């Protein structure tokens, strides 16, 4: 059937500018296309329908054009909370099938990550085992990278990372890294550390 | 307007079979369709089939019919979607919509788990501790299903926090959360870590100090 | 042959109707589509704002239409039902006639006229409403001369 | 019994067709160079057809996509006439953006893109009256296939 | 059903002025009103259709208006082609009723009619009969009143009458006078005259032949 | 543009039975009808009835049946007007109509004529002026054609190369046969010294006459 294609794929601009994504599909679709914002773990929200019409709620700096094969979406200037991966949507028949999505941020200053780390808790290892969080906040860009350093040597092969969605209001990140292991081999080590690598600085920011 | 009401979460293991529901209310579908869109963590929205709701008749894209049965009922004008011998990659949150005019309606979404775990509470740790201002955190850890409320002084701290999404290995899941407050507050005034996990009725209290 | 009449009469019916369902289909055509545009040469339809005046003459000329059609439909059994949507016509047409002020000019702004013929529309104060009613009288006027239809047909096989 | 009712549905998507059709007709007739009344419902309003032109565009590219989607082995070379036909005009109209694609589109020239009666047709209502009649060798043909199955009943 | 009803009766209108017409249905109709002018002897000619859109080969001086029940045709600037019986149509549905009709005449001067009398042709005396033939031509207005004296006294049957319609020209109007009798009748008289009067003049024209005169 | 051609013309009398045609071509009628109309001498227009092009299904007004049928040939595209039991105020011109939009398509009609006359030639007199004054320099002269059914005859003058200064009168009947006068007005620069005719045609009873106008 149609297949619908989004560009670009990801896209990082500051607040105040203006932007425009493109889907195009591979037939003409006679303006039958929706386009829609996400946000991390939120549904879908409708902002534009038959190419050029404003959903419920939509502020008017989002804009909807085109024709025939290629549409766009717009958004005049941009503020804090436009960020998300958006997709468009064929509607007509059958499948409404959705595009790929665009990955749209919100650039800002560079920001170095505030970072904490924490012995395990004393309820935890009389349960039998620990665990060390190390918690980098507020920080710019994304892509951050981080392991831990134990009595000299380090340790890579069990470990959790979550990371958090772009602040709403200073377009920041906080990625929680915590490192679970069996009171077995913590007992044995005094001081631990935790090691990111991010643009903001050539040398690894650190905490022990 | 339509509207558009989806069951609650499910939790299953795999092999067996979960069937989720999505009333419609309101004006009538322009087209007479309600249509069912697959979103699995990581990957896209991803259309599966649509259901004619004059006459309930199915229709599924060529990955969705081995497994997946779409039934209607008029009276209350309820779709349904049944995955029968679940595999872990169905795990995703399943929407369904429909469109009046050229508007299209959505929502609530249903998402649907496909996993081993069963039932488990969390076990919560407070997380202790240069600088004006201190940063403390909690770790929520080895439970199973989502979701769990944690909040800081019944939710009456709210600046400076991060909870983090929680993630799922071995079967169970594990979040985090972190306070930062300048050192004027802590540990002069009460702070706490409030954690709920309705579903093995766990409600837990807990208060870091040094 | 008792039946096979009133099976022909079941389907005069619906034929009727569904003609009714495709003008109001184009008033939400050109509503959804052509509000805000000009023919374009290449790309079909272009942005030109504000000046959809001759459009709405237009889709007040097909409510007159669909006010006479339902006006000649005529049938016992959907009496009640007809008339809902016949009242329902004539309270969309009176609403676009009333609010001739935003609506009776060249000069039509594309937000008003999208509060007249655009059902799904935000704002509706200028006939949106009142069309989206007519769409549900007409679809349970639909939904009941099939159910017609379908009784006849049904006494074939029993 | 049901070859009978697969072509019922050819037949019901050519009528909503031929009701597309009839709703440019309207507009055609009694549309160009009009205003809404309040005590007279439509009163003069001369030389400002472009947005009423972008309807009759509108409806017209929704026929082509009915068109398109009509796909039956018996019909199949006049449901390709009709959608010839129907591009023919949609494409005539384009052609004619000069005159049409504007704002402020006069009466005469409106009447000449789709009012398919008007003494000249220069600007589309040619294409469209064979647009019309393509429509109407289809709806007989479409009514031709019901008939002779129908005619089972007594025969 | 839907009746149409027209005004007025007649009008007798000038070259160069304004002209309307009205035609008022009995129910609402939707703008589906036709005009048609019709000329003596010919099919009726459709000028407006819908309401407002001249027909093929329609002058731009004609136009339509209305709506719901009342509906006018009107003609800016009167040309004096334009004599003739108009119609409105109910075109929708059935029946698509007509209204009475509207008798345009177009106004002029007056102008006195050139009368001519000729004798019974030959051949015609051969027949049976004889024929003394009064041609009035080219007056205005049409109202005309004409007599037959033989040798003084007059006649009043046996005469057979016939105008034309308005000449499309000049809007002037012709009269024939016929007096086809037996030829025995014929050849008794001296003297045969066929003399009207008009508005034109006080007293009548009077033109006569003599038969054994030249 | 939808072509319309109805019969020919008819003369029948008190009793007999008439039927008249109306041949479509062109585009379909968009409400696919066609409906006949009544012309009867000094009334207006009225309308008579219309058929269904698709199922051929007449229907008619109540001034209009027990007496008039109509019929359909649907492969010839072909109305049909029947008469029964026809009597003198069935004397109209009947005409048939039909619409493609708004726009309605007509003629030529159809004149019907229910009498007791029969076909009679006609007799033509060439109207002299009368000697004596040639009063003005503008002599005017007469053709007389007389006794004649049915209507038409058609007249000219030297073949139809003299039109200006012609009036040909309407045609009235009088005990069943029609007389019709025509006149030619032409200044004495011109007759007697040149040659002026009278043309006459009446196909019905194949009748061709030319006759000079001689003082």
């Amino acid at each position: 059937d149609i297949q619908m294609t989004q560009s670009p794929a990801s896209l990082s601009v500051s607040v105040g500018e203006s932007v425009t994504i493109i889907c195009r599909a591979s037939e003409n679709i006679n303006s039958n296309l929706a386009w829609y914002q996400q946000k991390q773990g939120k549904p879908p929200q409708l902002l534009v329908y038959a190419a050029t019409n404003l959903a419920g709620g939509v502020p008017s700096r989002f804009s909807g054009s085109g024709s025939g094969t290629q549409y766009s979406l717009k958004i005049n200037s941009l503020q804090s909370e436009d960020f998300g991966t958006y997709y468009c949507q064929h509607v007509w028949g059958s499948p409404w099938t959705f595009g790929g999505g665009t990955k749209l941020e919100i650039k800002r200053a560079d920001a170095a990550p505030t970072v904490s780390i924490f012995p395990p808790s004393s309820e935890q290892l009389t349960s039998g085992g620990a665990s060390v969080v190390c918690f980098l906040n507020n920080f710019y860009p994304k892509d951050i990278n981080v392991k831990w350093k134990i009595d000299g040597s380090e340790r890579q092969n069990g470990v959790l990372n979550s990371w958090t969605d772009q602040d709403s209001k200073d377009s920041t990140y906080s990625m929680s890294s915590t490192l679970t292991l069996t009171k077995d081999e913590y007992e044995r080590h005094n001081s631990y550390t935790c090691e990111a690598t991010h643009k903001t600085s050539t040398s690894p920011i650190v905490k022990s | 307007e339509v509207q558009l009401e989806e069951s609650g979460p499910e939790q299953k293991k795999p092999g067996e079979t979960v069937m989720m529901s999505c009333k419609a209310s309101g004006y009538t579908f322009t087209d007479h369709s309600m249509h069912w869109v697959k979103q699995a963590p990581g990957k896209g929205l991803k259309w599966m089939g649509w259901i004619n709701t004059e006459t309930g008749e199915p229709t599924c894209a060529d990955d969705f019919k081995g497994r997946f049965a779409l039934s209607l009922e008029t009276s209350s004008r309820t779709a349904f979607l049944q995955i029968n011998n679940l595999k872990n990659e169905d795990t995703a949150i399943y929407f369904c919509i429909g469109r009046w005019g050229y508007y299209v309606y959505w929502g609530q979404g249903t998402t649907l788990v496909v996993s081993s775990a069963k039932t488990t509470a969390p076990s919560v740790y407070p997380l202790a501790p240069t600088g004006s201002s201190v940063t403390l955190g909690c770790l929520v850890k080895g439970y199973f299903p989502e979701p769990v409320t944690l909040t800081w002084n019944s939710g009456s701290l709210s600046s400076g926090v991060h909870t983090f999404p929680a993630v799922l290995q071995s079967d169970l899941y594990t979040l985090s959360s972190s306070v930062t407050v300048t050192s004027s507050t802590w540990p002069s005034q009460s702070i706490t870590c409030n954690v709920a996990h309705p579903a093995s009725s766990t409600k837990v209290d807990k208060k870091i100090e040094p | 042959t008792e039946i096979s009449k009133k099976i022909t009469d079941s389907n005069a019916v619906l034929l009727a109707v569904k003609e009714v369902e495709a003008l109001l289909s184009s008033i939400d055509e050109i509503a959804a589509k052509a509000i805000g545009k000009k023919i374009h040469q290449n790309n079909g339809l272009d942005t030109e704002n504000n000046h959809n005046g001759s459009l709405l003459a237009g889709a007040y000329a097909i409510s007159t239409l669909i006010k006479q059609k339902l006006d000649g439909l005529k049938n016992e059994g959907l009496k009640e039902k007809i008339d809902a949507a016949k009242k329902c016509s004539e309270t969309f047409t009176n609403k676009l006639k009333e609010k001739h002020t935003d609506l009776g000019k060249e000069g039509v702004t594309d937000a008003d006229a999208k509060e007249a013929i655009l059902k799904t529309n935000g704002t509706k104060t200028k006939g949106a409403e009142e069309l989206g009613k007519l769409f549900e009288s007409v679809e349970v006027l639909s939904k009941a001369a099939k159910e017609m239809l379908a009784n006849s047909v049904k006494e074939l096989t029993s």
